């Protein structure tokens, strides 16, 4: 459990949750709401700390890529451009003013598409930004020191 | 700037000024026509978020013209369009010529 | 001491300006007595003048009259106190506080077309 980092409790559409809160949490549609997160099909995806988190999410949001039906706008283009984005993030090839970018993307995504594919894409990239961030970071900032 | 000192000691003295101190004619002041090339930057609204255009829209703040009375829609203190202007200060610099 | 220039070409400086003042608004009072008493062109005429009347009393001084009137200078003050008089004359022999002679038509204050 120490070992322990994150776990998707709910599939891919729910977003991830760490271990300090996944220390006292139960695994009701409510507990994990207010968890910031939901009970979809109570698929208990756990990744500890060997797991490159970023890599994990990003293979997420390009399966949701092959996976769009492509009929409506904002999850056919946004979905691709997140795919595109999060890409650039495991390569760590931007800039933190890209972070902030891509929660705008999944906001303008979510809530905007005709069924709630365009959501279950947005909220597993708003879950890495809340709670990975810090990892995000690290990474742009050491992509730019070993490529300048 | 080519000018003989005879030349210049006559120019001071007929003109009353000290004329080779301000030349007339640019001779090596003057910047290089070939210059480096610039890196003009941008403005506020160059960011990738928290910039959406309907919170900095300003040209459709503009409203019509509020009705105070109208022909068809329509003990205080008399008033002024703004408050009486102020006098001008002599200036502390050169007041007079 | 007095005034040597006004500064403004064409305005003559007043040797007397306290009893020009009081003369000149007394007589705009007296024609403003004879405008019907709901026009509020009397009433806030009257009031202006009335508050200028006062602060003439008031202040004996040239300089600090002009300070307290705002009016620039003590000859403009006393030139818009002959314009205001010729005014309230003109204004009785209009008689404005009546309704309006007219509606315009119910398009003509509208825009954009
Ligand atoms: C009496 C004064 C006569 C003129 C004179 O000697 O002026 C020189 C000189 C002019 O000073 P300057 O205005 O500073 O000269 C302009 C540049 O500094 C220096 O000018 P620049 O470097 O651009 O070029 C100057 C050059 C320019 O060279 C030419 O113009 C050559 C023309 C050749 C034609 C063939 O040489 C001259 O001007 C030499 C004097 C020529 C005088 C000619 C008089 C006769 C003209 C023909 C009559 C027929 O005179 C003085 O400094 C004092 C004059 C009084 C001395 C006593
Ligand atoms: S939100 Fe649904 S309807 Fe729209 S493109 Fe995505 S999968 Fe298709």
């Amino acid at each position: 459990w120490d070992n322990l980092l994150a776990v998707i409790p709910g599939g891919s559409s729910t977003p991830l949750i760490p271990k300090s809160v996944c220390e006292t949490v139960l695994m009701d549609f409510d507990a994990l709401v207010q968890a910031q997160t939901g009970l979809g099909t109570a698929a208990v995806i756990v990744m500890d700390r060997s797991t490159d988190i970023v890599k994990a999410i990003a293979r997420l949001i390009e399966f949701y890529k092959h996976e769009s039906c492509g009929q409506c706008t904002p999850c056919r283009e946004g979905v691709d451009w997140m795919n595109k984005v999060m890409a650039r993030f495991v390569k760590g090839d931007a800039r933190p003013a890209e972070i902030d970018s891509l929660w705008e993307i999944s906001k303008q995504i979510e809530g905007h598409t005709i069924c709630a594919l365009g959501d279950g894409a947005a909220w597993p990239v708003q879950g890495l930004i809340r709670h990975f961030r810090p990892e995000l970071e690290d990474r742009m900032q050491r992509f730019a020191q070993q490529h300048r | 700037a080519s000018a003989t000192r005879v030349i210049q000691k006559l120019r001071n003295w007929a003109s009353g000024q000290d004329l080779q101190a301000k030349l007339q004619l640019r001779y090596q002041e003057i910047a290089k026509r070939t210059q480096p090339p610039p890196k003009l930057p941008v403005g506020p609204s160059h960011k990738l978020s928290n910039n959406y255009y309907c919170t900095r829209d300003g040209r459709r703040e503009v409203v019509p013209p509020s009705i105070i009375m109208s022909s068809q829609k329509a003990e205080k203190k008399a008033v002024t369009p703004a408050p009486p202007m102020k006098r001008w200060e002599l200036s502390k610099d050169q007041p007079y010529l | 001491l007095l005034k040597k220039t006004t500064g403004l070409v064409g305005l003559a400086v007043c040797d007397t300006p306290h009893e020009r003042l009081t003369i000149l608004y007394t007589k705009t009072l007296d024609i403003l007595k004879h405008f019907p008493k709901h026009a509020a062109y009397r009433k806030y005429t009257e009031q202006i003048t009335n508050e200028k009347l006062d602060m003439v009393k008031a202040e004996p001084d040239v300089k600090k009259l002009e300070a307290l009137l705002q009016g620039g200078e003590v000859e403009e003050v006393i030139l818009q106190a002959e314009k205001e008089l010729s005014l309230a004359r003109k204004m009785l022999k209009w008689k404005p506080w009546e309704p309006l002679v007219e509606e315009p038509p119910a398009n003509q204050w509208k825009w954009p077309i």
